[PDB]
């Protein structure tokens, strides 16, 4: 987990 | 409803700057992440940076950390990719791209093209290719024209303003010392050619040249 | 950092039959939150990337379900069910997993066309305007041939010229299975005045002789 | 390989008379049959005659015996049709097709336009279309030409000769009292207008005319 | 004469899902040699018509496996498996048994997008240009809308103007699910100068209100 | 049969 990676939408299912 | 456009691509010397924008519609801006991916010379994908929805968290490559910034503007829908020390690598075709639920580049723009050289800006010179050595019992004629001795890329070539479009083959160009040649070919009706005129428009934005080029009979 | 090995760099097919390109990665790809974000982009031929796959075997919205992805871990396969004419163009890998991300290098997917096509031949001798300017431009026109296997020189005189000659190729598209190929041949205004006949020379399946055409300067 | 490329389409007067052509290339002429198959303007296709290898048996509306004459010159590869007592019905766009086993048009041209009126040629009066009641926090931004009151059909539109393609909008003519007026949208990033120049260029080659209108602020 | 019978007029059908297109003869269209030539062509936004189907069931060289025919004697039916944007276009089915030959009168393919799209909308006050010559057209782009239906009204110091006003459509294409008009109000100079306020009034499923634009002369 | 049917190869099989 890294609290600033940028996927805003991305990585949600 | 969803459009890309990047803009601000061009000719700069090494060590130079650049600011390259992407304007995006269709969609609520802020709702989504953002990528930089720049396309080789030779082709290859290369991804440079990725900043999210609120543009405050940002993933880069580390070949561009401390020469290039990334941030948007979402009060205006836009993407910025400010570019500083630039070098022969970031040689590029530049897209931005939108995220999707499960995926990374869903949507992407045209591209915008930057050149980093040391070489000037010149105009084409653009010559007209009229026969030859064609047979006249052809039904069909080949024509073309010369677009020679420019720099940077690129150059649109269109023939009689669009109107001539199924016959045209219009071919990548080929740099050599400093300098861009291209050429275009069109086919037509022999019946049609030289009775009626055949011309190639040919722009080259880094310039601002705008050449149409009649091709008559030798 | 994660390399992706992608192959073949290239595919032909002919239409209605099936491919396969396959993607390793150097190491696992399995994002932190257990996705893998193994991703499959098409670019046409003029055109920017598209989104086919992702998270490894999810078609995207209007791809049609003649593509399939499969793999996990490291190793992961593009299949295409039968081929068509709008296929052409790069498929790429893509791993957005660890950054930095990477893709992978591409594989140009090609029709193996029914028919042999033998290539269109015109030769354009230099324009008076750029005769004028102290240049002299020989230009050659190869249209429309398959296969891709061609060897193409210049003559003056009769004897091979080598340098000033500079090539351009087109590949297949969506609305041609031919390839067509350019050749520019760049002298003096004087050293074009010095000599009498100039040749394009082709070699080509689809002749047991070279395809010739040539002018005087008369 | 296989083309077939339609010309002399154009303005006549009732009871006047027009030749069309159809030149071919990439196949055998004469071992293959030639139709001839129009669209009206309610977009309606009618089979206007069907005429054989060659190029003495034919079959042909009855409604066009006795005005229309089909026939061919095998040795230059090219199909005509000369047409006389010219009607109002006769209104169209002229294809031409090839047959193939079992097939009646396996490969068509890209069509003539035939106009069959009263009505005088009349070339384009080209408009620049600027804002306007734009949002300036837009990140794009809509121009647009309108192509006013000219006669016949058709009219080519393009932008910065080409160059900007991909937000354009080029809408279909519409006839009022023997004038045609058409009109094309562009969107551009708004950070490029008016700081780059954006032109649209219209060709109207039954008048011969040309022009490249640049779009200003007011 | 053989009437070909051809419904629907129009066909809305979801990307991915499936269609059924009929064609009706007047009579019997068995050729005198046994065979049925009962063909299918689809004619795309833009382009010539191609050929789908031949002999009532045999798909041409190219044409992918979605596309079905059936049928004999004096029903027929195409059917497509699942669409894909490609898809768009007008289809007409074609008897080739009987002269004179007689095509259908097309079923226009429409995609069923699966979200909407308000429309984007754009005024333009004449340019100095045109008023200078007498003349005064405002112009109104309403861009990339879905669905279909929208109502369009022009009004001058607020009330609504009927005469003098032209409207042009695009429908869909491979690339844009969705549609776009212009409207153009065309006055006497004199005229346009004897009003304040120009307004273009849309209403559309994706506002509870009137989408409007408005200018003054100022 | 018409002698005269002007197609040269679509009526063959
Ligand atoms: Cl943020
Ligand atoms: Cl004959
Ligand atoms: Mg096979
Ligand atoms: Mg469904």
């Amino acid at each position: 987990f890294d609290s600033a990676e940028p996927w805003t939408v991305r990585n949600e299912d | 409803e969803v459009k890309l456009v990047e803009s601000g691509g061009g000719l700069v010397k090494p060590g130079g700057s650049l600011k390259l924008s992407c304007a995006a519609s269709g969609f609520i801006f802020s709702n989504y992440a953002m990528s930089w991916v720049r396309q080789t010379p030779e082709k290859r994908l290369e991804w440079v940076a990725t900043i999210s929805g609120g543009g405050r968290n940002i993933y880069s490559l580390d070949s561009v950390k401390g020469r290039f910034t990334f941030f948007r503007d979402n009060a205006r829908n836009t993407l910025y990719l400010q570019m500083s020390s630039l070098r022969s690598e970031d040689t590029a075709m530049y897209f931005c791209s939108r995220e999707n639920y499960g995926s990374s580049f869903t949507y992407w723009g045209q591209g915008t093209l930057v050149t980093v050289s040391s070489a000037k800006t010149t105009p084409p010179s653009v010559y007209p290719l009229a026969p030859g050595s064609a047979a006249q019992t052809n039904s069909m004629v080949t024509l073309g024209c010369l677009v020679k001795g420019y720099f940077p890329e690129p150059v649109t070539v269109t023939w009689n303003s669009g109107s001539l479009s199924s016959g045209v083959h219009t071919f990548p160009a080929v740099l050599q010392s400093d300098l861009y040649t291209l050429s275009s070919s069109v086919t037509v009706p022999s019946s049609t050619w030289p009775s009626e005129t055949v011309t190639c428009n040919v722009a080259h934005p880094a310039s601002s040249t705008k050449v149409d080029k009649k091709i008559v009979p030798r | 950092d994660v390399l992706m090995t992608q192959t073949p760099l290239s595919l032909p097919v002919g239409l209605g039959d099936q491919a396969s390109i396959s993607c390793r990665s150097s190491q696992s790809i399995v994002h932190s939150n257990g996705n893998t974000y193994l991703e499959w982009y098409l670019q046409k031929p003029g055109q920017s990337p598209k989104l086919l796959i992702y998270k490894v075997s999810n078609r995207f919205s209007g791809v049609p379900d003649r593509f399939s992805g499969s793999g996990s871990g490291t190793d992961f396969t593009l299949k295409i069910s039968r081929v068509e004419a709008e296929d052409l163009g790069v498929y790429y890998c893509f791993q957005g997993s660890h950054a930095p991300y990477t893709f992978g290098g591409g594989t140009k997917l090609e029709i193996k066309r029914a028919a042999d096509a033998a290539p269109t031949v015109s030769i354009f001798p230099p324009s008076s305007e750029q005769l004028t300017s102290g240049g002299a431009s020989v230009v050659c026109f190869l249209n429309n041939f398959y296969p891709k296997d061609i060897n193409v020189k210049w003559k003056i005189d009769g004897s091979e010229r080598q340098n000033g000659v500079l090539n351009s190729w087109t590949d297949q598209d969506s609305k041609d299975s031919t390839y067509s190929m350019s050749s520019t041949l760049t002298l003096t205004k004087d050293e074009y005045e010095r000599h009498n006949s100039y040749t394009c020379e082709a070699t080509h399946k689809t002749s047991t002789s070279p395809i010739v055409k040539s002018f005087n300067r008369n």
